[PDB]
């Protein structure tokens, strides 16, 4: 190791995966297997790969207090143990669904999707990113507006109104 | 036709008519 | 996946499926018979060929039989057809015995895809970067 | 009159006219 | 970008089109 | 309008955009 030559170290070097980071989550992981790294780093094999790191740095006080580069609300963003997760290149999409449909799995705790950087709120997950490159939620998005949107009830009065 | 002759014959079109009509209208699409 | 319940792997060549004189009586006994790890074994290794190492796990349950998956096999021993001599180790790195490069053995790291904790399609050469070492064979690379 | 020749002829009303006959569909039914 | 009571408005189109848009809204894809 | 290019106006377009465009569509009507 070392001290202030090696803790500004872990800083500055991943807290730029801060100040130009894609998304952001942050989970805990008490109880965690290797799974857990023969997963976020199994699925960067054929769908993913080196441009997602959770290095486990919830050291606070060396994350927490590590982050001059404009994260605030954060003084609370760091609670017990943690395990940030950030992006360099690809979407912002995605990524929130590797813990989303994994931790949901048991997979020990998610911190409850304590949200993160980006928006810069609090806790309560979305999952408007994930829709995206599946274009097709933006066809089927106008629910054929004339059609379906018709075909489903200006053609229900026959199948549910003869009486 | 206006929206509102659309209306009408589809209501209307009646049921032996409609029940193998609008029914048919279903056999398209969706 | 989960952890543990059961799997090994013991096995000389695919030239010859369930071998009667190498393991004998040591390859499986759970619910593993000996007349008939050579009906689901040769059911798909007769669909490429017989003479390479061909591990693989043992799901067991408690049904009479029972089901495995195996995978990509060892990169150590194809240095016995696709590398040079008919041997490996025996003579570690004290005289420089055979010699493989950067092309040889190069698509042999290729053959595992799925099977291969190296992301980086192009790190993931370091890996096999050893199963050619374990002997002494300095790379012209 | 007909039906299902004046339903692919139908095919037409912008939803300008289409989502107007939903909501007009509803003066009437459901 | 941001045309917003036109993009929307241009469903003239009509149903047809809007399958045109659609089928080449991806064509050439699975 | 002409659909062939209301859709060069879109496609290669950035998913960032189409989201504050999506959901303005489920008031417009429906």
């Amino acid at each position: 190791m070392a001290l202030n030559l090696q803790d500004k170290q872990a800083i500055v070097a991943e807290v730029s995966e801060v100040a130009k980071g894609a998304l952001s989550a942050v989970v805990a992981d008490s109880r965690g297997v290797t799974v857990d790294k023969m997963t976020e780093l199994r699925k960067a094999g054929r769908e993913a790969g080196v441009y997602m790191r959770v290095v486990r740095n919830t050291l606070l006080r060396r994350a927490v207090e590590g982050t001059p580069f404009e994260c605030l609300k954060d003084a609370f963003v760091g609670p017990t143990l943690i395990a940030y997760l950030m992006e360099h290149p690809g979407a912002a999409a995605r990524l929130f669904k590797e813990f989303a449909k994994a931790n949901a799995k048991f997979e020990v705790k998610a911190a409850a999707f304590e949200g993160e950087l980006i928006p810069a709120s609090q806790i309560d997950r979305l999952a408007t990113l994930p829709t995206y490159e599946e274009a097709i939620a933006r066809l089927m998005a106008t629910m054929k507006e004339a059609s379906a949107g018709k075909l489903v009830r200006t053609l229900a009065a026959v199948r549910e109104a003869k009486e | 036709s206006i929206t509102k002759d659309q209306i009408i014959e589809a209501v209307a079109a009646m049921s032996v008519m409609d029940v193998v009509e609008l029914i048919s209208a279903m056999e398209e699409k969706f | 996946a989960k952890k543990v319940q059961a799997y090994v792997k013991l096995q000389v060549a695919a030239g010859m499926a369930n071998p009667s004189p190498p393991v004998g009586p040591a390859l499986g006994q759970q619910g593993v018979n000996i007349m008939e790890f050579c009906k689901a074994f040769n059911a798909k290794t007769d669909s490429i060929e017989k003479g390479l190492p061909i591990p693989v796990v043992i799901t067991v349950y408690a049904d009479r039989s029972f089901t495995f998956v195996t995978k990509t096999p060892p990169a150590a021993v194809l240095l016995k057809k696709a590398a040079g001599i008919k041997s490996g180790s025996g003579k570690p790195n004290k005289d420089k015995v055979g010699k493989i490069s950067r092309a040889q053995l190069q698509e042999i790291a290729q053959t595992k895809a799925a099977d291969m904790t190296g992301a980086d399609i192009e790190a993931m050469t370091r890996s096999i970067e050893g199963t050619a070492r374990s002997m002494g064979l300095v790379v012209e690379d």
